[PDB]
């Protein structure tokens, strides 16, 4: 099926993650990071897998390290926020304290036109709740770039050779611009 | 014995002041409850409702609701709003939804802040030293209507419209000796003990893992005389349009609301958050300026995303898939005393989920308590020093036909034992000011605590 599984870590914003990809018309099944086992993801056979932000480390975010190292060139997966830095520290990224912490602040982004950002405009303004983001001096060879803030932090990373990519905004917040078809891009891709 | 079918309407006189003239004479009943529009201009000012003599009472206080019908008393540990939508079902009354009689009978009271405590697991800190009921709601076989929009008073009935016709006009508006305050204002909280407050809320903001708490004190007078006199006057000077005056068994609730929670119409959900405030300006070309100034400000814009954001996530929990909408944001609304900020999201309630249900999933608003909600409910019990209470809950009603709307009671006085409570906050961000929040209290309450003073 187009079954896509969005793993929940427990974010104050998650359900207008679903309600978005509702929007765009997926069957989304929902499931908090401790309450779905590997064996579990492998039955349900999700086509695509979305990593949630939420207010905690990614090793204290329940099964969501292990799916990105199971799933990683199996199924796209997608990660958000928390999701993003899981996806960075799983290939042997480092995660840091950002410039100036940001919640519900909009920055404008400049992005490469590739991977989630195909067709949007450049620039892009977009909502950030986060303190830390992917260290760039140690971010792994297997990762472009894709996004980058006014102050260079890294704001997006796709892998060179699987479908395997991460925001460190949320694209759902009503002034994240272009949210809904840079989550169709993620879809329909 | 289900009854399907529309309640008996009457038309009465029209008159612009029908729910004040007829409220009058049961303003000294418990369970005479009124919801009045504050005759606003105002988008959402159309309605008045006025119910008394209710079928059941339930009054929650703590894990214990007692459900009162004429000679049966239950007490129940079950969740408050299931208890409540299990009385609405078990009085087999179910019509069909009119647009112009939108509340046909049903539940109509308070939803206490503290029944937040039911939903979630909070700590225990602040002082209880309100006793007033976490929910006090009547269920109503009759509504008096009054429709501005239409210029139409409708009296219906789901028993004998005649006999409710002819016992509205027997009633008598007693004299009723004048409200007087009979101390000066007091708050629970020095300027020092607020900055002390501030200064440890934004500690837990720059920690993250909390973006916005809405901080409050309360100012505390004693009073003797008739509350309803108190109402006349200040519903005059607030012209707010989620007013209410509840003549409970505890006390009185005088609720001066221009703060409309969640909407269920025809399944059809709407809420409005309030977030950003600027006082209002004598001069009027100078006014316009404030009401440019606070839709174009930076600062209040990013509060009321926030709220935006944590509203959409609430409802959407619990939305038709894909039914999620923001129409408005940043819309400047005036009222006596400030300037508000509102914005408004919309959805659609799946056929599976009552009203009921809607209000459970986002008790209390996210406007009062912060982001995320249960970590601002947390560190607004450490710091406060008293329970909310009556004060930033809900005044609604739930339809038999399955409709419902409610407000956010800020601007909203409890009268009990003679002693008369006013409460008044702000949301607190890492880019707030110690002065400006504590000066911004005063700017939403003043006029309310000024008019009182004789
Ligand atoms: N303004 C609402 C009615 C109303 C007035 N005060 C209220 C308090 C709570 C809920 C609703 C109300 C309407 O026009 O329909
Ligand atoms: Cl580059
Ligand atoms: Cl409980
Ligand atoms: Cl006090
Ligand atoms: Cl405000
Ligand atoms: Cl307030
Ligand atoms: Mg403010
Ligand atoms: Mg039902």
């Amino acid at each position: 099926g187009g079954m896509i599984l969005l793993i929940d870590n427990y974010d104050s914003f998650t359900w207008n993650l679903y309600q978005y990809f509702c929007e765009l018309g997926a069957d989304v099944l929902v499931k908090r990071n401790d309450a779905l086992t590997l064996a579990d993801i492998d039955a349900l056979k999700p086509q695509k897998i979305v990593i949630s932000p939420g207010p905690c480390t990614p090793d204290e975010a329940g099964i969501s390290l292990d799916v990105i190292r199971h799933y990683a060139g199996r199924l796209p997966i997608l990660g958000v926020c928390l999701g993003h830095q899981a996806m960075a520290q799983a290939f042997g990224g480092k995660v840091v304290r950002a410039a100036k912490v940001m919640h519900g602040k909009t920055s404008p982004i400049t992005h490469n036109g590739e991977g989630v950002f195909r067709g949007l405009a450049n620039p892009l303004t977009v909502t950030r709740y986060h303190s830390l983001v992917v260290e760039p001096d140690s971010l792994p060879a297997c990762f472009d770039v894709t996004a980058w803030s006014e102050t260079r932090e890294i704001m997006g990373i796709r892998h060179r050779q699987w479908d395997l990519e991460g925001v460190q905004f949320h694209p759902e917040s009503i002034l994240s611009e272009q949210g809904h078809q840079l989550l169709a891009n993620f879809l329909h891709r | 014995h289900m009854k399907t079918l529309s309640p008996a309407v009457i038309t009465l006189l029209w008159r612009q002041d029908a729910a004040e003239f007829y409220f009058s004479r049961l303003s000294h009943l418990p369970w005479a409850m009124l919801l009045h529009s504050g005759y606003a201009d105002h988008p959402y000012s159309r309605f008045d409702i006025v119910v008394a003599e209710p079928i059941c009472t339930l009054t929650t206080f703590g894990k214990e609701t007692v459900v009162s019908e004429s000679e049966k008393r239950t007490t129940t540990t079950d969740d408050p709003l299931q208890v409540l939508q299990q009385v609405l079902d078990r009085a087999d009354i179910r019509p069909t939804h009119n647009e112009d009689l939108p509340f046909q009978g049903g539940a109509l009271g308070l939803f206490g802040y503290d029944l937040g405590r039911r939903f979630e697991s909070l700590p225990e800190i602040a002082e209880q030293d309100i006793v007033l009921p976490d929910m006090a709601v009547g269920i109503y076989d009759w509504a008096l209507i009054v429709d501005h929009q239409r210029h139409t008073v409708s009296l219906l009935s789901h028993n004998d419209v005649n006999a409710r016709r002819a016992w509205l006009e027997s009633q008598q508006f007693s004299p009723q000796e004048d409200f007087t305050l009979t101390s000066d204002w007091q708050s629970n909280m020095t300027r020092e003990q607020y900055g002390e407050k501030f200064r440890q809320v934004q500690e837990y903001l720059h920690s993250g893992d909390c973006y916005q708490v809405n901080l409050a004190q309360r100012f505390h007078a004693t009073y003797s005389g008739d509350e309803w006199q108190a109402f006349l006057q200040l519903n005059q000077a607030n012209r707010a349009p989620f007013s209410a005056f509840l003549r409970l068994e505890q006390g009185a609730i005088l609720s001066l609301s221009p703060e409309r929670f969640i909407l269920c119409d025809n399944s059809e959900i709407q809420t409005r958050p309030i977030k950003g405030t600027l006082p209002r300006l004598p001069d009027p070309q100078e006014d316009s300026k404030q009401a440019v100034k606070l839709a174009n400000s930076a600062k209040d814009r990013a509060e009321n995303l926030m709220i935006v954001d944590l509203m959409r996530n609430d409802i959407g929990r619990v939305a038709v898939a894909g039914s999620v909408k923001v129409p408005e944001l940043f819309v400047v609304e005036p009222f006596p005393a400030v300037h508000h900020l509102v914005s408004t999201i919309t959805a659609q309630l799946p056929e599976q989920l009552h009203a009921s249900d809607l209000l459970r999933a986002a008790f209390p608003g996210g406007s009062i308590t912060g982001a995320p909600k249960v970590r601002a409910m947390e560190i607004i019990d450490e710091l406060e020093p008293q329970r909310r209470n009556a004060w930033c809950g809900s005044i609604g009603y739930l339809s038999f036909c399955g409709n419902m709307d409610t407000s956010i009671t800020i601007r909203t006085l409890t009268a009990i034992n003679g002693q008369i409570f006013c409460s008044a906050g702000g949301g607190i961000v890492a880019d707030s000011q110690e002065e400006a929040e504590y000066q911004e209290t005063f700017d939403k309450v003043n006029r309310i605590l000024k008019q009182l003073e004789k």
